């Protein structure tokens, strides 16, 4: 019996014999909430067998372009978001896409930008936290940049990757490199943002 | 790591910004090509540089 | 901006320090 | 009888004996809700023998290339993370990617870098703490190179 | 400032977001045609064009 699988074969066996005779279903219903994949059982002659299975694989793409016109030397302020309270008694704060941006010119073309801006969220409005107040997922950037007066640029970026990768095996068994992943519950994770402004 | 780059003048400063303004669309294009073979999703893609 | 107090002590003749383009004004 | 193994003998033998006649699972479905790898029982007339082996044997790779374009002796922000609250009464703290750089020019070449950066997280936003507020995992390194 | 007749762009968001999701059995999910058996996909996809 392993765990990196979504459920034990313990709570599901009982279960079953706990529905026999028309028996209750909270128990079993409640391991098989959340569980995802290919569960197949065989039975021949006296050893049972349960494969376990699932790839999650995911995709998300944002794309946000904030534009505002300003005099020179006047900071402007752009929000498109949200103010919620936080806790410090409360407080309002202004989450949403924002851009604050002080823009001053060099004489010819080229534009010095003083950026601070975010792409910030309260997670779910209907979501708690781990602490007490709202929390916010947040993508920031607060620099001075100069900037030719057509030109495109990088103010900053984020490229990030995650790889996890876990076994439940049987130690000497789960290493016969081809058989072996019958002994071994595997379960991989991999991750990739990459993030420019 | 840190890889300091240093932008002495403006025209270094397109070319350092259109590598990665490229290097950004032309992973978007390649993702629009998986997607594609896939079908039933879109990831849309930045325009060329200078274009809006 | 670290470099003027160093020089403060030199003088202590008049000095500041910009923080954008980091030089030193002295006279 | 030992420990170092996922359970005892004595809460499965107990736990198959309270199982008999229609009993509950309760008990014994709590032993095996963690349990993780090969246990096999065999019976050579009078001795029993139980037998319990997992290898666990993980593997993580992690790669974050936050750059930021600044004008020398300006200190750049740059954070991809987020503001959790601490207690103090709370408080905001930006946990996630963070560069903070104030870059400075040798006339030719070679930055002056003043680094102020860590990669830190709430563990999981469903978990909680031994302590009282929030908790993070942060590398960190603040230095001038 | 604007001309006293002209009317004109204060600023503006444009915000695109697309979120993909499959729960696929991992060899079979990926059959090109056939895998759309296996996979059960949940997408999403947003536009906002704010202009002031």
């Amino acid at each position: 019996q392993f765990t990196n699988a979504g459920p034990g074969i313990g709570s599901v066996a009982i279960a079953a014999k706990d529905y026999k005779d028309n028996g209750t279903t909270t128990g079993l219903a409640k391991l098989a909430e959340n569980f995802n994949g290919m569960a197949a059982g065989f039975y021949q002659g006296n050893w049972a067998m349960l494969v376990t299975a699932l790839s999650t694989n995911t995709k998300s793409d944002i794309l946000s372009t904030p534009s505002i016109v300003t005099m020179d030397n006047k900071e402007a302020s752009f929000n498109v978001g949200q103010e919620v309270p936080v806790q410090t008694t409360i407080e309002r704060k202004t989450v949403g896409t924002k851009l604050v941006l002080t823009p001053q010119i060099n004489e010819g073309d080229s534009v010095l930008l003083t950026i601070e801006q975010e792409v910030s969220s309260v997670g779910k409005q209907a979501t708690g936290t781990d602490g007490l107040g709202p929390t916010f997922d947040t993508r920031t950037v607060k620099n001075a940049v100069l900037v030719k007066s057509g030109e495109t640029v990088v103010l900053g970026g984020l490229m990030d990757e995650q790889t996890k990768e876990e076994v439940s095996k049987v130690p000497l068994l789960g290493d016969i490199p081809v058989l072996g992943y019958l002994f071994r519950s595997t379960s991989n994770n991999t991750s990739k943002r990459n993030l420019m402004v | 790591f840190i890889r300091p780059t240093i932008l002495r003048d403006a025209n270094v400063y397109s070319g350092i910004s259109s590598n990665k303004y490229t290097l950004f669309r032309a992973q978007q294009l390649d993702a629009v090509a998986q997607e594609g073979y896939a079908t039933s999703p879109d990831r849309q893609v930045l325009p060329e540089y200078g274009q809006d | 901006k670290d470099m003027v107090e160093v020089l403060k002590g030199v003088s202590s003749l008049a000095i500041s320090a910009d923080e954008t383009t980091n030089a030193l004004v002295i006279t």
